[PDB]
């Protein structure tokens, strides 16, 4: 009937009544979307209607124009732009006019304004928008609601909108935001909305920050805001200071001394946890930026050039005053622990850690004294703090300075493992684990190993929060022991090592831990399996007897879960069966490694048989899960060509994994598996290639596929080409053009989330061409010549390389791949390639850069290629 | 917010470590498979 009546029914607590209402609206939007929106906006815009109907209308509008789904979003945006400009004009008028006329707390108009703006701004279709929003805020006669709802609108636009679209109007946006944050502003609500919008907006105030006049204006408003009496504004302002430090570190030098240091140190000492957390994050974030600057400085030095950005070492300068604040905060442990909850105490530990790795040696002498003062304090809060701080500084300082300190700490640390406080024992295990990780020499000592091992063994039976760190400590100890034994001096793998004596007890104790009923708490079970896994890998040969037993137990468990999965009762059951299967399979990826290949075979056939059964039952019931595919890969690695026996049966399950493109993670694993099948089955994969190749190309048509699938599919094209050689001619044309296009992709660096998808995908392209050029040519030939079909493409591939050489943005993985390709071309097409290569000086420069190593063999490939071009002379 | 850094351990299993490792392995395999085919 009436739109309003329907709208009010959408909030009914009755399922059917809520269904009728929703279907009415659905088909209305299908029968005449333009007229539906206009009517909806009229409801929203009229204060005469009930709050329920206005809010409901706002929701119908917003949902017609956006969605979390990027693809559906862009689609809704285009459906909007195609509507009569006059109808859209009317909707824009009403939505805009609703701002400030809502009694509702959070405005429903803000999100509609943003939804339409995100569509219309990139094509200048709503020139009226910005200047209207700016007027709403700056107008001294505007009500609190008008200003608040508007600032939220601004915020939603900066957040949802394409990043490239909003710089031409940053000047106006900032005028409104800054005006809304001024301290004279009577309403904290307005200040809060304004400050939240600033945060969303910083991404495009680049041109504004480059102007001292404006930069100075912005910093004063944010700093003053950190003094607002409304805690919500204080926190939001600090959040802005943190983001400003990440994007405009270059400009900060004039504000740190005179403002920021004091503001953020005061925030850290605040009794309001929300405030302390922002002060701490500010100084953890400075550590991150400065560690990144040090890498930039270091790389620029090896290039005989000064770095583009320089560090002012603020962490180093602040360190004196940071540490005493942070150690005290470590004293505020939350007695009821929640390994999923964040508080000042935990943030302080991370911050201390980052300071250790940022300022390295400097830090020791500021922390030690607190540690020695409190290591034996009767108050557990201080005893634990002391042990925590000790573990936080084990990475960063020169190991030569830490060793003596760690060795003299062992006796006390071993005792603390038996401390009456569970909180203390939790930290002792972590600190012990981090000693083993970072400074194993202290633990692999003829003095302390025996008693340390006794503590760790007993600790596996302790409470979850303690046993979990103990597990990690054990695996770390195992890795070190293994390495120590076989740096060298014996040959292929080590005959014995310091853990051999108790290897049996450890595995059985770990196998027990895996099975504890409270295993779900504190990530125990996973930690136990990770540890078992890591210790089986890192074991000496005189440990085989224990290794085999453990493998019989793992298969036993795996065989069990697998058949449990052809008889599922519930989606809870469904979920846990896969979680155990996941851990067991991952564990399998190390045991199969590490037996006799003869035995690995008997195990492989048995497991694959069980998985195929699980596949036959499990899925089409939500299946295929991904770790099962990775499980198959390791299984294909062992059976190699002997896997051909299961192809006819596995084939469909390969497909379903390839076809499933919505779960790019499953698809991805399916793609990689195809590559593994190529190297294993080789030529024998031919009779399967059509099906696969067809599914691959299909997927490439595209684009709600994930970014990340394409490069892998391209890489696999190369493998397929290597595996079937001449038989690839069938696909040659379509693939080359696909490569052609993907080569021309050229995202512009102001972004980095693209700079290293560009390289991820470029490398992929190079591996593709390499597999094709080598696939069509030859080993023990009769004559050669399929490759000649690609001959006409040489000019372009070289251009693609030349363009890669100019871009300072080289991943070593790419330089190498590009070098290997050049060498391939020389060996394939010969002395015509020379003229083309000497016509691009940048290619010469690319090879030299590869003749210096990073990595290893980028240098070999670059060395090889340089040689091939030389011999062509 | 950096909860994952609190008492940071290390796992060849969560989601993404075992991806990074599986991919790194398949790529090394690939490269060796290719190099025996160049020289």
């Amino acid at each position: 009937m009436e739109l309003i009546t329907i709208l009010e029914k959408t909030v009914s607590p009755d399922r059917l009544e809520l269904e009728a209402a929703q279907k009415f609206l659905e088909r209305a939007a299908v029968e005449n979307l333009p007229t539906f929106l206009v009517e909806l906006s009229r409801v929203l815009a009229n204060p005469g209607n009930s709050q329920v109907a206005r809010v409901a209308a706002g929701l119908q509008i917003k949902n017609s124009l956006t969605s979390k789904d990027p693809d559906i979003k862009a689609q809704y945006q285009q459906r909007w732009l195609a509507i009569d400009a006059n109808a859209r004009r009317e909707v824009k008028n009403y939505v805009l006019q609703t701002l400030g006329t809502e009694t509702y707390r959070p405005s429903s108009a803000s999100q509609c304004v943003a939804g339409i703006a995100c569509a219309e701004i990139p094509v200048n279709q709503w020139p009226e928008l910005i200047p209207q929003l700016v007027a709403n805020v700056t107008n001294p006669n505007s009500t609190e609601h008008m200003k608040e709802s508007t600032l939220e609108a601004i915020g939603y636009i900066c957040q949802d909108i394409d990043p490239e679209q909003l710089q031409d109007k940053s000047n106006e946006i900032l005028t409104a935001i800054i005006q809304g944050m001024r301290k004279e502003e009577p309403s904290n609500n307005v200040k809060l909305a304004a400050t939240n919008a600033l945060l969303n907006s910083l991404e495009f105030t680049k041109a504004n920050f480059d102007k001292e006049s404006e930069r100075h204006f912005i910093m004063q408003v944010v700093c003053e805001a950190t003094q607002c009496p409304d805690t919500r504004v204080r926190v939001a302002a600090l959040q802005n200071l943190v983001k400003i430090m990440s994007l405009y570190y270059q400009y900060m030098e004039t504000y740190m001394g005179p403002a920021l240091f004091a503001i953020t140190i005061e925030a850290m000492k605040s009794d309001i946890d929300e405030v302390a957390l922002q002060g701490i994050e500010f100084w953890s974030n400075v550590c991150d930026e400065e560690m990144d600057l040090a890498i930039e400085a270091s790389e620029a030095a090896e290039q005989g050039r000064p770095p583009e950005h320089t560090s002012k070492f603020y962490a180093k300068g602040a360190l004196q005053y940071l540490v005493p604040i942070l150690t005290q905060t470590l004293t505020k442990q939350d007695e009821n622990d929640d390994d999923d909850d964040w508080n000042p105490c935990k943030a302080a530990g991370v911050c201390l850690m980052l300071l250790a790795t940022c300022c390295e040696d400097d830090i020791v002498p500021h922390v030690l004294p607190f540690i020695k003062e409190h290591i034996k304090n009767p108050d557990w809060r201080y005893r634990d703090a002391a042990v925590m701080a000790f573990g936080c500084i084990l990475e960063g300082p020169e190991p030569s300075q830490l060793k003596p300190l760690v060795i003299q700490a062992m006796p006390t640390l071993i005792e603390l493992m038996k401390d009456p406080s569970v909180v203390v024992r939790d930290t002792a295990a972590w600190t012990v684990g981090r000693i083993c990780e970072l400074l194993p020499e202290a633990a692999i000592n003829d003095v302390y190993l025996a008693p340390l091992l006794q503590c760790l063994i007993e600790g596996l039976s302790a409470e979850p929060r303690v046993a979990s760190n103990v597990c990690w400590a054990f695996s770390s100890l195992a890795e070190a022991a293994y390495e120590a034994a076989d740096v060298a001096d014996d040959q292929e793998e080590p005959a014995t090592y310091c853990l051999s004596s108790s290897f049996e007890l450890i595995v059985q104790k770990l196998l027990e831990t895996t099975d504890r009923p409270d295993g779900h708490q504190n990530n125990l079970r996973s930690s136990a399996y990770e540890s078992l896994m890591e210790i089986v890998k890192n074991s000496a040969k005189d440990c085989y007897p224990a290794v085999q037993k453990t493998t019989l137990v793992i298969m036993e468990r795996l065989q069990q879960v697998l058949q449990m999965e052809s008889h599922i009762q519930s989606t809870s059951d469904r979920i846990q069966f896969n979680d155990l299967q996941s851990l067991l399979c991952a564990t399998l990826q190390n045991v199969l490694r590490k037996v006799q290949h003869q035995d690995a075979l008997q195990i492989s056939d048995v497991v694959m048989a069980s998985l195929l059964r699980m596949f036959q039952s499990t899925a089409g019931s939500g299946g295929v899960q991904e770790d099962a595919l990775m499980a198959v890969s390791t299984l294909v690695e062992v059976l190699g060509g002997e896997f051909l026996k299961y192809m006819e049966a596995f084939k469909p399950f390969l497909g379903i994994g390839l076809k499933n493109y919505a779960e790019y993670q499953v698809c991805l694993a399916a793609v990689g598996l195809v590559g593994d099948l190529c190297r294993a089955l080789q030529s024998n994969i031919i009779p399967f290639c059509d099906e696969v190749m067809q599914l691959l190309l299909e997927n490439l048509g595209n684009e709600n596929v994930h970014r990340s699938v394409k490069p892998q599919i391209l890489s696999v094209f190369g493998d397929i080409a290597l595996a079937i050689g001449g038989e690839f001619k069938k696909y040659l044309e379509v693939v080359l053009n696909t490569l052609q296009q993907a080569s021309q992709a050229q995202v512009d660096k102001s972004d980095y989330d693209m700079v290293d998808y560009l390289n991820e995908l470029r490398e992929s392209c190079l591996e593709a061409y390499t597999g094709i050029v080598q696939g069509l040519k030859g080993d023990q030939e009769n004559v050669h010549p399929d490759v000649m079909l690609v001959q006409p493409r040489v000019e372009f591939i070289l251009s693609f390389i030349d363009h890669i050489a100019g871009d300072e943005d080289h991943t070593d993985g790419v330089v190498a791949c590009a070098a290997g390709l050049i060498g391939d071309l020389c060996t394939a097409f010969g002395k015509d390639v020379l003229k083309l290569v000497e016509a691009r000086p940048m290619i010469h420069e690319l090879l030299t850069e590869g003749r210096r190593s990073k990595t290893n063999k980028a240098k070999t490939l670059a060395t090889w290629a340089t040689k091939e071009l030389r011999k062509l002379k | 917010p950096r909860l994952s850094q609190y008492k940071s351990k290390y796992s060849s299993l969560e989601q993404s470590e075992r991806r990074r490792r599986l991919l790194e392995l398949q790529k090394s395999k690939r490269l060796d498979y290719v190099n025996h085919a160049r020289r």
